[PDB]
């Protein structure tokens, strides 16, 4: 049907160890997005030189 | 003090009975009732009604179809329009002062509409879609035409504009259809969690049209009509009845109560997997009664034989005085629970300060419905099966019989 | 002293747009206002105005124009359009000042 | 479509700037100036490029 | 008007020694409804345990042990009472509508349904076969599925993420006992509410209560409620392609709050700027609802509607829309597009009517006897008490401007959505997209 | 045309060395210039537009 | 903590990032090259006129 | 059109061939030669116009 249908375990396969459930995926990521943006911040700062 | 103040009904030197009632509540409900419909249709004019009953939005002489809906919505409004083949009521809710400013686009949008040419000439393709998504409900396909097997005439006709006059109703036909049944003596400035001097002081306005009847609705003559609908859809919807009650009939209480007195033995008296039920419908000169049973492709035959056989051996005596103990009380019920609702309730106030001008109260209109049973049943009963039957159907139907063969 | 009737009447058969058989309103460039008036012309005068319009091209295309008879006459010059056109301009200058 | 004037992605273009292409009826000379400034830039770029091959 | 609020009558609440909290308004009204609301869910349940509280809710009227079916249902149509009820996530409840003259006798049928259900392992094999068709019924209500799946992927992983219905290998092998497992685990006192409204007078009510509920909690557990474990938000999508549908629905959102957080408010003011359209309306000329607007301009969507679905500890603020295989680009994007409008330059004027519209819905909430008794079953169960229209006032007629567009930004900007979308789907843009649609390139 | 010409002028007025005789009826030209554009048009505009009661 | 501190600050308001990215530019720029620059020069002591200058200027 | 990215006949060309082209999943560098190819296209005229300065 469709009640039989789960996202599957992307856990350690992918996921950064900050995201294994018991605890807000928020709060967590608010940092980690600064990183992935820290990097373009800077890729973006280096272009500019 | 204790949230109680009569509802005041007073009578307009027009015909205009203007029916309130504070009970007090934050949120409040204004509603402009009238004996429109789409049973004053010709064959020509047909769902003009219908059309109307969306043309709610279009400019008017005191506002425009802008600042209606913006208007309305800037307030946390709310307008909407319910219609039946005989009545439409135009009801609109909101709170405190705000009700005041809700009326100025209820009173134009009733009285004073404009119906442009173009706002018309460019709303009509609705019509197309308002009715496509009504009919995905197999139950009102077969209903509208009952009435049509039902009937002939003024009531059997349509409630969603057919389709064949989809972009033909002319803006014309919008105001001759209004100028003639949107005038005073039929319509009742009905409302709630309202002071019944402000809803008066209101009327003074309202106070545009007088001609009481101005087309009237020719009577209902009856005709036992079969017309089926052949189009497979793995399950039937079937629908027979008996011409019959008529709102302030005296007639009609009787079936309700063997309306209930009905269905846990038409149910009970059809094992397998389905669905059926006592239909009943009181219309202003007519009405009817009888049964739809939504049942399984060739488990359609059975289902309604055996829902038939039941209404049937319900005149030839089985009905044990306390079936209608219980069903008396489920109205009494389902009566008074349907009318918790302020809109399913500010639609009873309505009805009857439409119909009458008066107002029963819960206490006798249960003394009426009380005041019946044993007396009569077995007999509603017995009309259904004596008099002529008209039936309807939408569904594979190749296992589903016809009248000729009860 | 010198009447803006006897202006106009003056500007009219200048600007000699009726030569060309069209009244003033077949001319007012086609904006967004105008359009939504147009679109709301009875399909009577619209039919009208586009044979009009049509004409009026297919001569201009000639360089040719139309018989001194075949002019519209000043007061004869029929605003078929300029009361659409009003009320949706005040449609819209409800609907700009609500907006703020 | 059988057309090709229309079908081919860049023989489109052609029938559809130069055929095809809905012009009004009316128009004077006036509306050459354009169709001769490109010849223009043609003779110039022409031209010039060859001028400037000395 | 403020004083219909202020004149509005208090809801009456009282605990038991047991855990019970009994609470109710009072009416003229001769009929009413009468429900106890379980604290029980499918949130609640195990990878083995799924679907329990459904197939449960499913056999809590086919009878008890002290009156079986026939009877049960018997007494209640006879006496007129119409005896309905859910179970969804975190929330299951079970309320009946009869004339309040039946208060002692509707509160005794609701005890003996919460505590003694037949559960007949005969009766059970057929509702089994029954759900697991009601179930392959559900399922084409496209209008649903693609909730669960936004669920299933937005929680993916925890409690939430299982649908209500739970797995059909479930209900297919769900045993007698399991159930009574069950039941006996959540349905406790201190985790159920008896609220009630109409003509009733709480004594009256306490006293049957105090009466038929006859629990007594020995252990220091039986008195404790536990928190549940906490669901990781998950940013993600999840599509189930068939362009042989009509057409597709698409639903994304950011991980909510919960009941408990104020901001709920402010937010909830949130969708009441954009709401919802649906072609039957009459607006192209729409209140600011620009989504509706454009949505009409443009032709963009059959439908939409926005939602701030809340629980205990967690939340789905989102929107949902169904639209022609063709126009779900521009629609997302137009009403994505929103979101960002919403919560970087919304104006007063705007949250002006927002507020207005959720004041509306705010006391049309509490329409007639059951709705009111679902507040209350409500109220106390996630809030602790009960809010009243009096309160409720002032939480959202004290949200301005520069309120909503704070919060909105602190629930929407940059934020990693979970979309669902099933249908010809071909034309909605990959997530990075639609993610990069999270911020505004003010 | 008062504009075309008060262009064909400004050229005759440029292949002209700077002495009374010119230079004024320069920067005369060199006025009507900019007010046919930026102020006489737009203002015989709407007044064309008034005898036609627009 | 930094990253969250950076997010929030600077990396969040597309306005703010940029601002960022420009001030940063500055900064890393002049770091970019003394560091570039010495690094270099370094790997050539006593080669360059800078430091031949003085055999006409000292050293 | 509110989108703009597609309502604008310059405009929608990047956003028809820079942003919204439909490009296969599985690309390899080998893909890349080409967008290279046009960075040279441009290295080399901008460098050699530049260079022609001389
Ligand atoms: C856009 C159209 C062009 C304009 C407006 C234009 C105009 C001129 C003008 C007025 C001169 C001076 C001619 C004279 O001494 O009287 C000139 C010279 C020249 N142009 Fe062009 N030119 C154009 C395009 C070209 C092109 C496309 C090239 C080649 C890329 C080119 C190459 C030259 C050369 C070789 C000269 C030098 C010899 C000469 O003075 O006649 N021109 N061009
Ligand atoms: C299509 C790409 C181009 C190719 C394949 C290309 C290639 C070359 C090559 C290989 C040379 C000889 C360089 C050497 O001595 O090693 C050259 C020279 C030159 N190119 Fe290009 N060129 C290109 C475009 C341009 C452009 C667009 C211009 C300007 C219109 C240009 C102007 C020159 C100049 C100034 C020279 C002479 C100076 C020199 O030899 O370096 N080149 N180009
Ligand atoms: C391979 C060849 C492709 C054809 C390209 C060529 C194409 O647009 O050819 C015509 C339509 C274009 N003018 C017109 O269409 C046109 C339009 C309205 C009226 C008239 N006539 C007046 O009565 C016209 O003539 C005219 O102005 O040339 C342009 C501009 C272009 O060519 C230019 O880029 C060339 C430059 C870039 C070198
Ligand atoms: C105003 C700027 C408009 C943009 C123009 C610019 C535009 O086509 O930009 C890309 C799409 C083009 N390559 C691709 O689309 C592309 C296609 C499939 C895969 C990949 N990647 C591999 O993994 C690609 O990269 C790339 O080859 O440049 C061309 C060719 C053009 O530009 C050239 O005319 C410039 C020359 C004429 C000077």
């Amino acid at each position: 049907s469709h009640t039989d249908i789960k996202v599957p375990n992307f856990s350690d396969y992918r996921r950064p160890p900050d995201d294994y459930s018991t605890k807000s995926s928020r709060e967590s990521d608010p940092s980690r997005k600064g990183f992935s943006y820290l990097v373009t911040a800077v890729t973006t700062l280096g272009v500019a030189y | 003090p204790p949230h109680p103040q009569d509802l005041e009904i007073t009578k307009l030197p027009n015909g205009l009975v203007i029916a309130s009632l504070e009970n007090y509540s934050p949120g409040s409900t204004i509603g402009v009732f009238i004996k429109a419909g789409s049973r004053y249709e010709n064959s020509s004019n047909l769902g003009t009604s219908h059309l109307l009953r969306l043309a709610s939005s279009l400019t008017t002489k005191g506002a425009s179809s802008f600042k209606i809906t913006r208007g309305i919505e800037a307030v946390g409004g709310k307008l909407s329009v319910e219609s039946t083949r005989e009545n439409m009521a135009y009801t609109v809710e909101c709170l405190r002062d705000d009700v005041e400013i809700l009326m100025e686009f209820l009173l134009n949008v009733t009285t004073a509409p404009e119906f442009r040419p173009w706002e018309v000439a460019d709303l009509q393709p609705q019509l197309k879609i308002d009715k496509a998504v009504a009919f995905q409900n197999p139950q009102t396909h077969v209903i509208e035409n009952l009435h049509a097997a039902a009937y002939r005439n003024a009531l059997a006709d349509s409630l969603y504009c057919p389709d064949y006059r989809i972009g033909k109703v002319t803006s014309v036909e919008l105001h001759d259809f209004v100028q003639n049944h949107f005038t005073s003596a039929r319509m009742a400035l009905v409302g709630l969690g309202v002071s019944h001097p402000v809803l008066k002081n209101v009327a003074e306005q309202l106070l545009n049209i007088r001609g009481g009847l101005g087309l009237s609705g020719a009577k209902a003559k009856y005709r036992g009509g079969e017309i089926r609908e052949q189009n497979g859809d793995s399950l039937v919807h079937a629908a027979i009845v008996a011409e019959s009650a008529a709102i302030g009939g005296a007639e009609a209480n009787a079936f309700s109560v063997l309306q209930h007195v009905l269905g846990a033995n038409p149910h009970v008296k059809r094992g397998n997997p389905f669905d059926v039920s006592a239909f009943n419908a009181s219309y202003s000169d007519s009405g009817l009664f009888g049964f739809y049973t939504i049942s399984q492709a060739a488990y359609a035959g059975q289902v309604i034989k055996a829902a038939y056989n039941q209404v049937k051996t319900i005149a030839q005596g089985n009905v044990s005085n306390e079936n209608v103990q219980a069903a008396k009380n489920k109205l009494k019920a389902k009566y008074l629970m349907s009318v918790e609702s302020s809109e399913g309730f500010l639609e009873e106030v309505g009805s009857q300060a439409l119909a009458a001008g008066s107002y029963n109260p819960p206490s006798t209109v249960l003394q009426q419905i009380d005041a019946v049973a044993d007396a009569d049943v077995i007999k509603a009963a017995k009309k259904f099966v004596s008099r002529q039957k008209s039936m309807a159907a939408s569904g594979n139907l190749g296992h589903t019989p016809f009248v000729d063969e009860l | 002293s010198r009447w803006l009737e006897g202006i106009r009447k003056w500007y009219y058969n200048a600007a000699g747009f009726n030569k060309y058989g069209l009244m003033r309103d077949d001319t007012i460039y086609e904006n967004d206002d105008v359009k939504e008036a147009i679109r709301r012309l009875p399909e009577n005068l619209y039919d009208d105005r586009m044979f009009r319009i049509k004409r009026a091209l297919d001569l201009n295309m000639r360089q040719q124009i139309l018989p001194k008879e075949q002019w519209t006459k000043y007061e004869e010059d029929v605003p078929y359009l300029e009361p659409y056109l009003k009320e949706v301009i005040r449609e819209r200058k409800e609907r700009e000042e609500w907006d703020k | 479509a059988p057309n090709i004037r229309k079908s081919h992605p860049l023989l489109k273009m052609i029938n559809n700037s130069l055929i095809d292409l809905p012009a009004p009826s009316n128009i004077s000379a006036w509306w050459n100036f354009g169709s001769l400034l490109a010849v223009c830039l043609m003779t110039q770029i022409l031209t010039g490029l060859l001028l400037a091959m000395h | 008007y403020a004083q219909a609020l202020q004149s509005v009558p208090e809801t009456q609440v009282s605990q038991l020694d047991n855990g019970v909290r009994v609470a109710s308004e009072q009416s003229s009204q001769p009929t009413c409804t009468v429900g106890v609301w379980i604290d029980a869910g499918s949130r609640y349940e195990s990878e083995k345990n799924n679907g329990a509280g459904y197939f449960l809710e499913h056999l809590a009227f086919k009878g008890t042990k002290n009156r079986p079916q026939n009877a049960l249902e018997k007494e209640v149509e006879s006496m007129g009472a119409h005896l309905n009820a859910y179970s969804s996530r975190e929330h299951t409840a079970y309320y009946i509508k009869a004339l309040s003259k039946d208060v002692p006798k509707a509160v005794e049928l609701l005890a003996d349904i919460v505590q003694n259900c037949s559960l007949e392992d005969s009766q059970i094999e057929k509702e089994r076969d029954v759900i697991v068709r009601e179930l392959q019924e559900n399922d084409t209500s496209m209008r649903e599925v693609v909730f669960n799946y936004l669920h299933a992927t937005a929680f993916q992983g925890t409690g939430l993420a299982q649908s209500v219905e739970g797995p059909s290998e479930n209900i297919r092998k769900l045993s007698r006992a399991d159930l009574t497992e069950y039941l006996s685990t959540h349905y406790t006192a201190p985790r159920m509410v008896l609220a009630a409204a109409g003509g009733v007078e709480h004594q009256q009510l306490l006293e049957l209560a105090q009466k038929h509920f006859g629990g007594v909690p020995f252990t220091y557990d039986d008195d404790a409620v536990p928190t549940l474990s906490k669901c990781r938000f998950t940013g993600s999508q999840i599509r189930h392609r068939e362009d042989g549908l009509p057409l597709a629905h698409v639903a994304i959102a950011v991980e909510g709050p919960g009941w408990a957080h104020p901001d709920l408010v402010a937010l909830q003011v949130a969708n009441a700027i954009i709401g919802h359209y649906d072609r039957t309306y009459g607006g192209g000329l729409h209140s600011s609802s620009p989504l509706a607007s454009i949505a009409v301009t443009n032709k963009l969507c059959q439908s939409f509607q926005t939602f701030s679905i809340c629980y205990s500890e967690t939340g789905l603020f989102g929107f949902y829309f169904v639209c022609d295989r063709m126009s779900i680009d521009d629609m997302m994007f137009v009403l994505q597009g929103q979101w960002m409008r919403l919560c970087t330059s919304i104006s007063e004027s705007e949250v002006l009517r927002g507020k207005n519209f959720l004041r509306n819905a705010l006391v049309s909430h509490l329409d007639g006897t059951t709705p009111v008794c679902e507040d209350i079953g409500r109220e106390l169960l996630t809030y602790g008490r009960r809010i009243p229209l009096e309160e409720w006032e002032e939480r959202l007629a004290e949200v301005d401007a520069r309120m909503v567009r704070e919060v909105c930004s602190k629930y929407i900007y940059d934020q990693c959505p979970a979309v669902a979308g099933p249908g010809p789907i071909e034309q909605l843009p990959d997530y990075n997209r639609i993610r990069s649609g999270m911020f505004w390139l003010r | 045309w008062l504009l075309v010409a008060n262009l064909l002028i400004l050229t005759w007025i440029g292949s002209q060395p700077v002495e009374h005789p010119f230079i004024i009826i320069g920067q005369m030209a060199s006025l009507s210039y900019f007010t046919i554009l930026l102020i006489l048009f737009p203002t015989i505009g709407t007044l064309e537009n008034k005898m036609l009661n627009y | 903590t930094l990253t969250a501190r950076l997010y929030s600050l600077l990396f969040r308001r597309t306005s703010t990032f940029a601002l960022t990215i420009v001030v940063g530019a500055l900064l890393f720029e002049r770091a970019f090259d003394q560091g570039a620059d010495a690094i270099y020069e370094h790997i050539n002591e006593g080669k360059l006129w800078k430091h031949i200058k003085h055999k006409y200027e000292n050293k």
